[PDB]
């Protein structure tokens, strides 16, 4: 499929190198989430925002930031936006282990 | 009751002669009652249809209805004899039907009618095509869309070799002939798959 | 829409896809390919459970 | 007075008459009515059609499939290309109506096959609203475009008016025949029917009125077509669109 | 917006981008109805369609409907029939749809007062597919059309190839 995407990119009016690299990243190579979250934490991110649809990443990331003292607040959601934009209501972050 | 000339004659007439056969007027068939706006700027009256993009250009003492089918245009020429003055239907000569139906056949089969559809030998039309079994998978992706319990068979369904052979069958239809008569040009638009 | 079947199969007959050609052919609306029905019935008869 | 006939000039220099019937059909306002004894043969109907007149082929003589097919064949043979003819169908005769229109769609099949039939006349009474409307749309679907009802009495004409009202878009043609008509007999005078109904007739804009019965010499037809016939009863001009 | 006030004043934060199987249509419709970014999203979709005009013939093979997301959200907001769940889960319509939803979320947060370039997030967290949204946000909003275009391309190609192999869903079992 990578060469199919490359051929469609060349036939179209956009570049091929980024096309092949995105296709490889999204179709072929294995993604690792625990190490990505650890890199995010090592960057010092005290809060993380999930801009993806719904809150599947919210329930999928909480076990990974379970005891690191990193806060989570959903985005693209009514409750998440309410938590983000209201002074008197912010989500609670449990004590770091 | 707002235009004149051959354009009004073609627009008003409900019946036409399609190669020795009385059929409904194609301009009527597209949209019957006074749905064609007219323009008389440089004094060459023309009528167009909004929802289909049809046109009614006039080549002097002639009227042609042009229809955008898929990217391309089909042109049918109306011949107006003196009979049409009082109750005579417009005559669509056989060669105009040949041209229009050959363009439609090219649309249905290939790119253009002249020498792009496969040529016909003494009796037959032959083609040489490439075959890929994964095209069977991409065909059954759009064909087999039943419910949850069923699943497509592991073997290729027989309705897969019919794909590449369509241009040959359309060329054979185009070169088909009855007992002194060709069923390619009279009713290609009315053609349907029987069995 | 029957354009996907038209492109995968190979017959681009406008009566199945276009509206103007469907009106010209004498049909109110475009009709599905009959050979689509043939292939669907074949898959139904060869479906595995 | 706006319904009075108008004289137009054809491209070849000929001079004709322009009533709304001629505008609807593109033929002369003079109609050759269907005739159970006489217009059965194709000679007279074909000769009338070739002259540019509303020609009727009577369905009372086409009593089986074979003669129907042979008559259609010889009709196509006689007619010069571009000329079209009409058809007369009896409604209250069950066998012929079923054979031609209702049960076996011989007229419909002939038109679909490519016959020059451009009209159907529903004679011998009118249908009720429902199936009359179904007939109108069906015959329009096959491509006839001229469905004609010929009522006999005032109530029949009013029912045809109701049928036309139910379908304000499609145009209808009426053949109002008087009592002095030949063949089967009606006991109603044409003038009385026209006096009683002309107002409702001209109220609807899709109704074309052709009258017949008692029209002999062409002078009578001329005086009837100009509306001067109503002067005898102390009425304003009451023009019509054609006579059969 | 105390959390937003803290983040503007400076608090190390990151943004995560969702992946596959998240029912993007409902969240996208809620976002568009609450905010009103329909004009910008419509322009984005129109430019993407104009970008990949030559590849419509091969691309229509895998989408029975055609991926008109704006029409679908407009219909859903009007309580009109919507495409079936199978026709929305399909990759050729999913992987562009979730990316469009993510871009709409970013634009909605930017309009609401959360600017992501004044205070760049410390880390770019991208899930299985989010890598393309990470690429969109790593630069400005000047490459979104191109990445939407090849998002459509890769979704169509993925559906096509997974049907070529046995990697596609057979029956109920995904």
């Amino acid at each position: 499929g990578i060469d199919i995407v490359a051929g469609w990119a060349e036939k179209a009016g956009l570049d091929v190198a980024l096309a092949r690299e995105l296709a490889d990243a999204i179709l072929i190579r294995k993604v690792d989430w625990v190490d990505e979250i650890t890199r995010v934490h090592a960057a010092g991110a005290r809060w993380i925002l999930d801009l993806g649809p719904g809150d599947i990443l919210t329930r999928l990331t909480a076990p990974v930031i379970r005891g690191l003292g990193i806060g989570i607040v959903p985005a693209a959601t009514r409750g998440g936006q309410r938590n983000l934009f209201t002074v008197g209501a912010t989500p609670e972050v449990a004590r770091a282990w | 009751a707002d235009v004149a000339g051959p354009l009004a004659v073609v627009l008003d007439a409900p019946d036409v002669r399609w190669a020795g056969r009385t059929v409904t007027n194609p301009v009527h068939r597209i949209a019957d009652p006074a749905e064609w706006q007219v323009h008389d700027g440089p004094e060459n009256p023309r009528a167009t249809h909004s929802s289909t993009g049809a046109r009614l250009q006039t080549h002097g003492d002639d009227v042609a209805l042009s229809v955008p089918v898929s990217g391309t245009w089909v042109d049918i020429r109306f011949t107006l004899p003196a009979n049409t003055v009082d109750g005579g239907t417009p005559v669509i000569a056989t060669e105009d039907a040949t041209s229009a139906m050959r363009t439609v056949l090219a649309i249905a089969a290939g790119v253009d009618s002249p020498e792009f559809l496969p040529a016909v030998a003494n009796g037959t039309a032959t083609l040489t095509v490439d075959w890929h079994p994964e095209r069977v998978a991409d065909h059954t992706g759009v064909t087999a869309t039943f419910g949850e319990p069923l699943a497509p068979s592991l073997t290729n369904v027989p309705d897969a070799l019919v794909g590449p052979c369509w241009p040959a069958v359309f060329a054979a239809i185009g070169s088909a002939v009855t007992d002194t008569g060709e069923p390619v040009v009279e009713g290609l638009l009315s053609l349907v798959h029987l069995d | 829409d029957m354009r996907p079947f038209a492109v995968v199969s190979g017959d681009h007959n406008p009566i199945h896809t276009d509206r103007a050609a469907a009106l010209l052919a004498g049909l109110e609306s475009p009709i599905v390919h009959g050979m689509w029905l043939s292939a669907a019935a074949q898959h139904a008869v060869t479906a595995t459970d | 007075s706006s319904y009075a006939p108008t004289v137009v000039r054809l491209p070849d220099g000929r001079v004709k008459l322009s009533t709304k019937f001629t505008r609807l059909t593109g033929r002369s306002p003079i109609l050759l009515a269907g005739m159970t004894p006489t217009t059965v043969d194709a000679k007279i109907v074909a000769a009338a059609a070739n002259a540019g007149h509303w020609a009727e082929l009577a369905g009372g003589g086409q009593v089986t499939e074979e003669i129907f097919g042979n008559r259609i064949e010889q009709m196509a043979g006689l007619l010069e290309p571009g000329r079209t003819y009409q058809f007369n169908a009896l409604f209250l005769d069950p066998y012929l109506w079923k054979l031609q229109v209702g049960g076996k769609r011989l007229v419909q099949k002939a038109r679909q096959s490519g016959a020059a039939i451009d009209g159907v006349v529903i004679s011998a009474g009118i249908p009720d609203l429902d199936e009359a409307v179904e007939l109108i749309d069906e015959l329009g679907d096959i491509g006839i475009s001229h469905v004609v009802f010929k009522p006999g009495t005032i109530e029949q004409i009013r029912s045809v008016i109701r049928i036309a009202t139910e379908v304000p878009t499609k145009p209808v043609i009426m053949h109002v025949e008087g009592g002095r008509a030949g063949g089967h007999h009606s006991w109603e005078d044409l003038d009385d029917l026209l006096l009683a109904t002309y107002s409702e007739l001209r109220s609807r804009a899709n109704i074309t009125v052709c009258v017949g019965g008692g029209i002999g010499t062409p002078r009578r037809a001329a005086e009837y077509l100009s509306g001067r016939w109503a002067q005898a009863y102390g009425f304003p001009l009451m023009p019509i669109d054609g006579i059969l | 917006h105390a959390l937003v006030d803290r983040l503007m004043a400076g608090e190390p934060y990151a943004v995560a981008f969702g992946g596959q199987g998240s029912a993007w249509l409902e969240t996208l419709e809620e976002l568009v109805s609450a905010t009103g970014i329909e004009t910008e999203l419509a322009t984005l979709v129109g430019e993407a369609e104009l970008l990949l005009d030559p590849v419509t013939d091969e691309l229509i093979v895998v989408r029975p409907i055609g991926f008109e997301p704006l029409q679908w959200v407009r219909a859903l907001a009007a309580e009109d029939p919507v495409p079936s769940d199978k026709h929305l889960t399909s990759a050729a319509v999913s992987v562009p749809g979730v990316l469009l939803t993510q871009i709409a979320a970013t634009r909605a947060l930017a309009r609401q007062g959360m600017d992501l370039v004044a205070t760049p997030p410390v880390a770019m967290a991208g899930h299985s597919q989010g890598v393309l949204a990470v690429e969109a946000l790593k630069a400005g909003g000047a490459r979104d059309v191109e990445l939407f275009a090849l998002a459509q391309l890769i979704g169509a190609a993925g559906t096509l190839v997974a049907r070529r192999r046995g990697i596609s869903v057979l029956g109920d079992r995904p």
